[PDB]
């Protein structure tokens, strides 16, 4: 069950990774091997454990059970460019109205 | 190309340790966006390494070369 | 001027270098190896540099909680990804204030 | 026996971006501890890498080799 769930989610991430790599391939004029795309998909899948656990802990740090844009922005804190980009996306969302 | 909020939510829920934990709507969309930047950054850096090697083809060795630094900026 | 910060930086680098030397001395005895002066210096520089991330994180972790003053809670959060380290630091903290 | 409170405080103040930021006394002692752990981990892994090569002297190469994993572990 949980294992089927895992294989489901690996496959969905793998498909979405395939799409994104095709975009970078054309844009950069390179070809990504299937194994390369596979490897990137698996890295991304594994990373989610850290993202999830950090977010949870970041929200609990602020005494919240619910994760918010703030926690996500915090996650992006290491790269100045990344933090800048996510922050902007965050601001677009909050301005939704 | 992009991650669906439903995929992202199940990915996160996989790893949550507290049963109370939830994600709000905007955060899900923001996280989807972060996951997509991550993938593209992985791909771009691996493409950059291959090109530095004078290659048009990106192999798993290019991914593994760039991974440690990548993980350094996505903390 | 700006050269004050630079003097402060060489001061702190040198203070970290000394303590790093002391700590490396202990590890070289336990492990029965020798640490070249170049190695000690490199470990020191790395450690000095690593304080940039610790400091940035403590500040933002506290701010995240709407706090200007960094507390032991923030420092524990630094160790979150590692269960053994978190437990070490968690234990150290409770071993401290008490 | 390790890092001094005043050294640790000065080290952190060097990098704070906000003039409001302060650090309570126990956080400092705790941070001095964490910094001690990190130096000793850096040293042990470098040492570890050297006698793995059957060498009694640790060089900057050993340090360089263990650096990426060391830093990931403190992210």
């Amino acid at each position: 069950q949980r294992e089927l769930l895992i294989q489901r989610l690996r496959a969905a991430v793998h498909y979405t990774t395939g799409c994104l790599c095709q975009d970078v391939a054309e844009d950069k004029g390179v070809l990504f091997s299937k194994q390369t795309v596979a490897a990137i998909s698996e890295i991304t899948f594994r990373q989610c454990e850290n993202f999830a656990r950090d977010l949870e802990m970041f929200a609990r740090h602020a005494k919240r059970s619910t994760i918010t844009s703030e926690d996500v922005k915090l996650l992006a804190r290491r790269s100045n460019s990344l933090l800048k980009y996510i922050t902007q996306k965050s601001d677009e969302l909050a301005s939704s109205n | 190309g992009g991650f669906r909020k439903e995929t992202v939510e199940r990915l996160l829920r996989l790893h949550f340790r507290d049963g109370r934990t939830r994600v709000n709507g905007d955060a899900l969309l923001l996280m989807a966006e972060l996951l997509k930047v991550f993938v593209r950054e992985a791909a771009a850096r691996a493409a950059r390494q291959a090109q530095a090697e004078d290659l048009e083809k990106v192999d798993i060795e290019h991914v593994e070369k760039v991974l440690p630094q990548l993980l350094l900026d996505f903390v």
